[PDB]
RNA sequence: GGGGACGGGUGAAACAGGAUGAUCCCGCCGAGACCGCCGGCCGCGCAGGCGCCUGCCAAGACCGCCUCUGUCAAUCAAGGGCGAAGGCCGGGGGCUAGAAGGCGAUCAGACACCACCGUAUUCCCGGCCGUAAACGGUGCCGCCCCGCGGCCGGCGCGCGCGUCCCGCCGGCCGCCCAGGGAAACCGGGAGGCUCCGGGCUCUGGGGGGAGUAUGGCCGCAAGGCUGAAACUUGAAGGCAUU
RNA sequence: AAAAUGGAUAA
């Protein structure tokens, strides 16, 4: 798996976006 | 009798060889010689034996045809000893594996039943029963699959011809049955009007239910040929 | 491009088939993409052809057969031979050989 | 043979569904049955899947069938 | 008489003789005592070794006739027997040991309970 | 004492570097056992070779 | 109850188990999973999917048809239901495998692959979630379209009378005549198209950025659905032949 | 069973 590797890249960093937001809201 | 007149090590430098008798229905009532530590201890002798199971060939037990009984085994349970020689009763019956695997093959269809039978002597016994049908003599498909309908008969017929053939039969009476195959070859007939059948055989009759103080049963399977 | 026009699986009408293992991978490939080849052979090597049944005490016994299918992986089966590789125009034929 | 499609043989119709015929139309028919108290005709439905009863009786004249209805009595055939 | 129960498992074939009952053994050896060779253990060499050695002690017990419950290690996996299997059966061809059934004995399963490796297998 | 034996018949070279030709064997002193062993270096039909093991025979072929 | 020594384990080994008697057999006993072989160019389901025994309810196409109405049809926004696996919530369970975690060997290093141990999970009941290489990467109804077939379900006509022969319809499939296409190849269509027009619906417009950002909305979450631009680059990409 | 790599630029 390649390309569901760079979705789960995408992901984790979807998620510390949602977490990091939080922080600074 | 090996090791009551020889020299062996350690367990067997102290242990004696005792008779297994089988029941009065076979042919060659011998099993073999089973080795126990001599009366010694808590235990008593032919205290130990009574509670082992001897599985012996039913080819064995009655020589003189071999293809036929040659597959299919007998289990025989100790459930006494009288004059040091243990004596068996019918602890179940089995088709060993080489005649389970002959049976099936590609393309035909295959029924299973299960069936509790309960002895008038307190043995409820599951009765497993193999059915497979093959082709109509000849036919224009090698497959032999059937319809449904004559495949629920098959099976609605298996457990009434199983009771046809297994009514109140004691043990005596249900060992017999299996002694000359007597059912199997009843189940070609009970099946033979509808789509021809093969290998339709009892795989397994196991006793499941044991009522203690069979001494009554272990007579009658014993001696009572003598009077019958 | 499409090797096979079975896709390589005998999968026809039903979308899922149940699923078994390699006997020596142990990989779970569904039950139509197995090689599944059946065997019967004589317990003992045919070497003791004889040799058992004239040590065999009683009469007119046969040794014992084995009658088992072996599943295999396709993974499995083409490192150990049990199917090679085949050429385009020998893929479609079948006439087990 | 240069039949065409305007007059077909009788056989192909027949043999053909009876809705993929040049001319469509019942397959089925009527075809009689024996009674008590009758040489002549009992005309009945010959794809019968539901009981007709003997007349004035009881029992049922046709067995119950996908197809053509059966019958356990004399019957005749189609319309005589 | 005397039922040999060969477990030609791989690592290590079996032969340990028992009289009709099962619970008396007359007799337990195995290709693993005979062979340095942890993988040469299950090899029918060992299977010689360790029978023989073992038919002089059911001929000192004083049994001549074997049935052969042949088995393989089975259970989920195998069902195969190991090269000691026939190799053991052989040593007894050496003493002629006179021989009744040798229907297979390896536990069979019904509908099982499933084997080690995963779905992708063991990716060796 | 090891057995006697002479080649009944040959079979071919093994190991991927040759050297062990294959060749069956019988036995004087016993039933002339028809068994397949392997040997090392030139054999003709009917030669004659040591068997020392003599229990089992070497692998099928 | 034996009974007697290493037992696993592998590519070879190593870690564990054993004189607290291991491995092995045989008679048990408890537990939860699973339904082998039969198991398939089989079948059934709207898909996802679906295989112990009987009993029990409701259900569905197909065929048969001198039954009934009488256009009630097609296809779809929006909306409603269902939807493998894994996840998650609250009860339970708990055998086996086994995300994590430890461990051995493995090599330069492997914290990977191969062993050994094992929590979540697997199992069950009520919930969410809403995804898949959800595949035939082929929307949905409609109609004509060439021979040889196999299977399957009804349903007929003659033959001697068979589970025959010819088939009639609904499917399941293999080869393929046209014919199409860049070809692989579909041919019960991916044929009847540049000699283009039966109908309804979705969806794309070089390759990255990008399913990204934000604005929603739904979800307990994990995430799902809708969905950018700035910016970059000359190829990316399909089937083939050597 | 163990095997990782190879500048750019034209040829």
């Amino acid at each position: 798996m390649r390309a569901k590797w760079a979705k789960k890249r995408m992901r984790k960093l979807k998620r510390k976006r949602r977490h990091m937001k939080a922080r600074s809201k | 009798k090996k090791i009551t007149q020889r020299k062996n090590p350690d367990p067997y430098l102290k242990k004696e060889w005792y008779p297994v008798i089988a029941p009065a229905h076979f042919k060659s009532r011998h099993i073999g010689q089973t080795p126990v530590t001599k009366t010694a201890g808590l235990r008593v002798a032919t205290d130990v034996i009574n509670h082992r199971v001897y599985e012996v060939n039913l080819g064995d037990l009655n020589p003189g045809a071999e293809d036929l009984n040659g597959n299919t085994k007998f289990y025989l349970q100790t459930q006494l000893v009288s004059d040091g020689k243990c004596l068996t009763n019918f602890h179940g019956m089995d088709i060993t594996r080489h005649k389970y695997g002959s049976l099936f093959r590609k393309g035909c269809d295959c029924i299973d039943v299960f069936m509790d039978i309960p002895t008038t002597d307190g043995y409820l016994l599951r009765v497993f029963v193999i059915a497979f049908t093959d082709r109509f003599r000849f036919q224009r498909r090698k497959n032999c699959h059937v319809k449904g309908r004559v495949i629920r008969m098959m099976r609605a017929g298996i457990y009434e011809t199983l009771h046809n053939e297994l009514g109140k039969v004691s043990i005596p009476v249900l060992v017999t049955k299996l002694s000359n195959f007597e059912v199997n070859a009843k189940l070609t007939e009970a099946l033979q009007k509808i789509t021809m059948c093969r290998d339709v055989m009892i795989r397994r009759v196991k006793v499941v239910k044991r009522p203690r103080n069979t001494m009554e049963l272990l007579s009658t399977m014993h001696d009572s040929n003598q009077v019958r | 491009p499409v090797k096979r026009r079975n896709n390589g699986r005998s999968k026809y009408n039903c979308g899922h088939t149940n699923i078994v293992r390699c006997q020596n991978c142990h990989r779970c490939v569904p039950k139509d993409k197995v090689i599944k080849r059946f065997t019967i052979r004589n317990i003992v090597d045919n070497t003791i052809a004889d040799d058992v049944l004239n040590a065999c005490v009683i009469q007119g016994f046969a040794i014992p057969k084995l009658y088992n299918k072996v599943q295999y992986c396709v993974s499995c089966s083409i490192h150990n031979h049990i199917v090679r590789v085949r050429s385009r125009e020998d893929r479609k034929i079948r006439t087990p050989p | 043979m240069n039949v065409d499609l305007l007059y077909p043989d009788p056989v192909e119709e027949q043999r053909k569904h009876k809705l993929k015929r040049l001319v469509q139309g019942p397959n089925s028919y009527f075809l009689e049955i024996k009674c008590a108290g009758c040489q002549d005709i009992v005309v009945v439905y010959s794809h019968a899947n539901t009981p007709v009863f003997c007349p004035g009786c009881t029992s049922q004249i046709s067995i119950p069938t996908g197809g053509k209805c059966a019958f356990t009595s004399q019957v005749e055939r189609y319309r005589q | 008489f005397a039922v040999c129960h060969i477990y030609a498992g791989k690592n290590d074939t079996f032969i340990h003789v028992t009289d009709l009952s099962g619970r008396e053994t007359i007799g337990r050896v195995s290709g693993g005592m005979k062979v340095k060779r942890h993988c040469d253990e299950p090899s029918a060499y060992a299977a010689m070794q360790a029978t023989q050695d073992l038919i002089e002690i059911i001929t000192d017990r004083g049994i001549t006739a074997v049935h052969i419950k042949i088995r393989a290690d089975g259970g989920t996996g195998k069902r195969v027997y190991g090269q000691g299997g026939s190799a053991a059966i052989r040593a007894l061809v050496r003493g002629g040991i006179k021989i009744g059934r040798i229907e297979d004995s390896t536990p069979i399963p019904t509908d099982r309970t499933r084997h080690k490796g995963g779905r992708r297998g063991r990716r060796l | 004492e090891p057995i006697n034996a002479r080649v009944i018949e040959v079979l071919g070279r093994t190991s991927s570097r040759g050297g062990i030709t294959q060749v069956k064997v019988e036995f004087m002193t016993g039933e002339k056992r028809q068994i397949i062993r392997n040997v090392i270096g030139p054999v003709r039909k009917d030669d004659i070779l040591v068997l020392m093991e003599s229990e089992r025979e070497a692998r099928r072929l």
